[PDB]
């Protein structure tokens, strides 16, 4: 298994997808030509992963880039590494969403999902051994949020045997001020629950109490917030990308960090934001979560832990011990050694030493709760519908998206209270 | 003739594969493309060698060997690497898209599509032997290869060869170097669906090889190339018997006779000495006293467990090197006189003795220093049950919660054969202790 | 002597209808695993053309 899909939708997806694409582009000695540059063949290794071979030793990313407002055309091909992706793979429409689910998942959503469909399969058909997707994408929004998840189960159902894999963001009042987007975040999860294998939480609330109370920003960009994403989504595909043991494909990390079929939502964290004892330690704070969930107000399932630089391998072992039995109370016993760690030789640009949390934790329900609260908060009132009604929608998608998430909350909380 | 047929399943088989091949190369003389100038009988012969390498008219000795894993990643490494040469394309088996840690992708979905192509691979293999003995099956408990694809196997080389024997050398996991939660999972399921089709099986633990490396080796964290070049001496000092001859060489099927007294009790504990440092060895070579003290020390066992607090019901010593049978008997009663070994009351306390004159050898830039005397001890003690109840246990943990259960049903398999599985080895675990109490 | 074949022979013979039967009831319970989910896919697609149907009304 070598090769991963990737996509890319809204506003967001795209612009979230740029950065990622920008980063490992650089780790992996890519100019914005497709052209190698670099010296160490660890970065030509599994570069089949994420790059196509094109004629001429050059370089393409195996990306599909979406979105229903003809607006980040212009923006990514603007953007550094604007050229590299290939022009057939841009599908755009001409109006959006604007916020609303419904219009994303059910009408002018569904217009467009069969143009990205087609494109998706070209790029699978020459696949030696397509490994799975990655999307990237908003749930507080329209198009990635409702023609993401639409994309999803549409994907599953030509590729029922493969790994589906989301970056999905989630919404604060913290960072946007749109009201319909508890709406959209709940109807997402709704989906995420049912037809994906893992989703990283990379939570806007989380991110931005890091960059105005850790890094000391005043009135931090949406590039702040990103240059954060990307740190980590470089940090969570490592091994993926670099010749390793542990969990080296989508599959194999699924096995590892999802021990029940819809509690696959990761909490990812990223240090520094240097010694091996600091870097442990800082990996799993609750400040350096990207979740704005604190640890430990939960259990732990399952952790994965990259570390990423020149440094001692047996002091990491020791050190990951170490914070394992002090804080064994915040390990469920009933998974024997849940904790898995690699280490990469290479580091991200810019750090000597580098840390990458995965963590699966039952605290990740105060993330849900969040939103079911503020979803409840219009719901309870009947307000905004006929933005979804007027779409079609029912009552009955609401209410059972509102049922699935608190049950997605409840099932946490059963193997958070569970014993030996 | 009797040959010996090696089969390698999955990154550890393959890896560990390597390791002995080369050890074996360096043993007889061989080099990387298959020439061994010593041989002056060209295309043939029936030398004791010829039990694990046959030979081609151009004077090539070829491993009787086939390396199969459900990922090319691992065997691409060997048709690249320094002994490329020695082995034709036709016995590096790869797939595309590996078993993913999940003993049903091994042993169904995945495995079930290149099995055929396997078995007709070792066929071509056994074509060629006068007299096939047995099979040599290396692979890991854990990976979902190791485990799915390796039942599999064996489920079918029982059908195809009937009861011709099948030994296996089995990576027990350690968390030190352990790759999926789920490692327990798999090694409950393959040990159950292939108890019935091996006829003994050398356990390795991977955290008693780490331990050894560490503590013996000055080794700060071993790699699976510091522990595979120790397994594969303990691997040599077992096929030596096979691969040699001797006055006093003991074959490796009469160990057998002693070592299973009931066709389920089939796993011998193994304990290698002298495991030493070029810096510690130099200018201070063991005794033939020395490394035989050192079989009874429990630090120096491939399997973690206190034969102190078990039974033995076989007791095999395998010499190697500059060792003469006096020396050995003196060792033996200093032990018998200052050990704790206690027999079960149903079978003769007397220890076996092999000894192969030809030395041990060091792969070069290798950890171990080079011996001139080395000693691999094979017992029967119930107490490697221990190793099957720390494994059971954590079974039963996830199993309890049905943890990762579903990743299994997703592949077609049931419930079922967990709860079967699990109560085959809750038997096992029964059938140590039974044997262990006296009689009346 | 006959027993000893008759004995060996049957293992062979269980041994070879016991993996037959292993790999068809897995085969079965794995189609069935994707048939489930792809027909709760359709419904899906049921729900959308239902769905996107009823704002004409
Ligand atoms: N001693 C030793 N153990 C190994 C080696 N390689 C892997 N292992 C162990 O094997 C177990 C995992 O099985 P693997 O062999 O790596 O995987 P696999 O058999 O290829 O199965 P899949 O990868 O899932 O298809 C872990 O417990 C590892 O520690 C090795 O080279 N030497
Ligand atoms: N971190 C981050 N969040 C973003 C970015 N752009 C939009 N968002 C979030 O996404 C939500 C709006 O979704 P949007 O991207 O407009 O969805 P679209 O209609 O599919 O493009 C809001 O809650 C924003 O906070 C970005 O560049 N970075
Ligand atoms: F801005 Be999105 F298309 F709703
Ligand atoms: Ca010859
Ligand atoms: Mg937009
Ligand atoms: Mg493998």
């Amino acid at each position: 298994m070598r090769e991963i899909v990737h996509i890319q939708a809204g506003q967001c997806g795209n612009q979230i997808g740029a950065k990622f694409w920008e980063v490992i582009s650089d780790e992996h000695g890519i100019d914005p030509t497709g052209s190698y540059h670099g010296d160490s063949d660890l970065q030509l290794e599994r570069i089949n992963v994420y790059y196509n071979e094109a004629t001429g030793n050059k370089y393409v990313p195996r990306a599909i880039l979406v979105d229903l407002e003809p607006g980040t055309m212009d923006s990514v091909r603007s953007g550094p590494f604007g050229q590299i992706f290939r022009p057939d793979n841009f599908v755009f429409g001409q109006s959006g969403a604007g916020n609303n689910w419904a219009k994303g998942h059910y009408t002018e959503g569904a217009e467009l999902v069969d143009s990205v469909l087609d494109v998706v399969r070209k790029e699978s058909e020459s696949c030696d051994c397509l490994q799975g997707f990655q999307l990237t994408h908003s749930l507080g929004g329209g198009t990635g949020s409702g023609m993401g998840t639409l994309l999803i189960s549409k994907i599953r159902e030509e590729y029922p045997d493969r790994i589906m894999n989301t970056f999905s963001v989630m919404p604060s009042p913290k960072v946007s001020d749109t009201v319909v987007e508890p709406y959209n975040a709940t109807l997402s999860v709704h989906q995420l629950v049912e037809n994906t294998d893992e989703t990283y939480c990379i939570d806007n609330e989380a991110l931005y109490d890091i960059c105005f109370r850790t890094l000391k920003l005043t009135t931090p960009t949406y590039g702040d917030l990103n240059h954060l994403v990307s740190a980590t989504m470089s940090g969570v595909t490592t091994c993926l990308r670099f010749p390793g043991q542990l969990n080296a494909d989508l599959r194999k990390l699924a096995v590892n960090m999802v021990p029940f079929p819809r509690l696959h939502f990761f909490m990812p964290g990223f240090a520094p934001l240097l010694t091996v004892p600091e870097l442990t330690q800082q990996m799993f704070d609750s400040k350096n979560m990207m979740a704005a969930c604190d640890p430990r107000h939960g259990r732990y399932l399952t952790v994965a832990a990259i570390f990423r630089g020149r440094m001692s391998m047996k002091e990491v072992d020791e050190q990951m011990l170490n914070v394992q039995n002090k804080n064994s109370s915040y390990f469920v016993e009933w998974i024997p050694n849940n904790v898995k760690t690699a280490v990469c030789d290479i580091p991200p640009r810019g750090l000597k030493m580098s840390a990458t949390f995965i963590g699966n934790s039952t605290a990740i329900q105060e993330l849900f709760k969040r939103i079911s609260e503020q979803f409840t908060a219009m719901f309870r009132r009947k307000a905004f519908l006929h933005w979804y009604t007027g779409e079609g929608m029912d009552e009955m998608e609401f209410t059972e998206a509102e049922s699935n998430m608190n049950d997605l909350v409840s099932e946490y909380q059963q193997y958070q209270d569970a014993t030996a | 003739m009797r040959e010996c047929i090696s089969i390698h399943v999955g990154q550890a088989g393959v890896q560990i594969g390597n390791a002995c091949w080369e050890l074996y190369c360096l043993e007889h003389g061989i080099q990387p493309d298959g020439q061994m100038p010593s041989d002056k009988t060209i295309g043939g012969g029936d030398d004791s060698f010829n039990t694990f390498f046959s030979e081609t008219g151009a004077g090539k000795h070829v491993p009787r060997a086939v390396f199969v894993d459900l990922e090319p990643t691992v065997i691409d490494e060997v048709r690249t690497g320094t002994y490329r040469q020695l082995f034709h394309p036709e016995q590096l088996i790869t797939g595309k898209e590996d078993a993913a840690n999940n003993y049903a992708r091994g042993h169904y979905t995945i495995g079930k599509e290149i099995i055929d192509l396997v078995l007709d691979r070792i066929r071509k293999l056994a074509d060629q032997c006068t007299g096939l003995q047995g099979f040599l099956v290396f692979h890991s408990f854990g990976g979902g290869t190791g485990s799915g694809f390796t039942s599999l196997l064996m489920e079918r080389l029982s059908v195809d060869y009937g009861k011709k024997s099948k030994l296996e050398f089995s990576i027990y996991p350690a968390p030190q170097v352990s790759t999926a939660v789920v490692e327990p999972y798999n090694s409950i399921l393959t040990t159950h669906t292939t108890l019935e089709h091996s006829d003994c099986a050398f356990m390795v633990d991977n955290e008693a090889i780490y331990d050894i490396c560490r503590r013996n080796l000055d080794i700060e964290r071993p790699t699976y190339t510091n522990l595979n070049r120790l397994i594969s001496q303990i691997v040599s000092s077992i096929t030596a018997s096979l691969r040699f001859d001797g006055a006093l060489n003991v074959d490796l099927t009469e160990f057998q006779t002693n070592l299973v007294p009931y066709p389920r009790i089939h796993f011998p504990l193994a304990t290698y000495a002298p495991v030493i440092s070029a810096e510690k060895a130099y200018h201070e070579q063991l005794s033939v006293a020395e490394i035989t003290n050192a079989c009874f020390e429990p630090a120096n066992q491939m399997v973690k467990c206190d034969p102190r607090h078990g039974k033995y019901m076989a007791c095999c010593l395998l010499y190697r090197g500059d060792v003469v049978p006096k020396d050995v008997n003196a060792a033996i009663a200093t032990i018998k006189t200052k050990r704790s070994i206690q027999f079960v009351d149903w079978c003769p306390t007397g220890f076996k003795v092999g000894i192969n004159y030809q030395p041990p050898t060091v792969v070069p830039g290798g950890d171990l220093a080079k011996v001139q005397r080395a000693v691999c001890m094979l017992s029967n003690t119930t107490a490697i049950a221990e190793a099957w109840a720390r494994l059971d246990h954590k079974f039963d943990l996830m199993y309890a919660k049905r943890a990762f259960v579903h990743w299994y049903v997703g592949e077609g398999m049931e419930e079922g054969e967990f709860s079967e599985a699990r109560e085959d080895m809750a038997a096992l675990e029964k059938d140590y202790e039974e044997v262990g109490v006296d009689s009346v | 002597i006959q027993k000893a074949i008759e004995e060996n022979n049957n293992f062979i013979k269980m041994a070879k209808e016991k993996l037959a039967q292993k790999m068809e009831s897995n085969k079965e319970n794995r189609e069935a695993h994707l048939a489930a989910m792809l027909e709760r896919l359709q419904e899906k697609d049921k729900h959308a053309e239902e769905v996107r149907k009823n704002k004409e009304l």
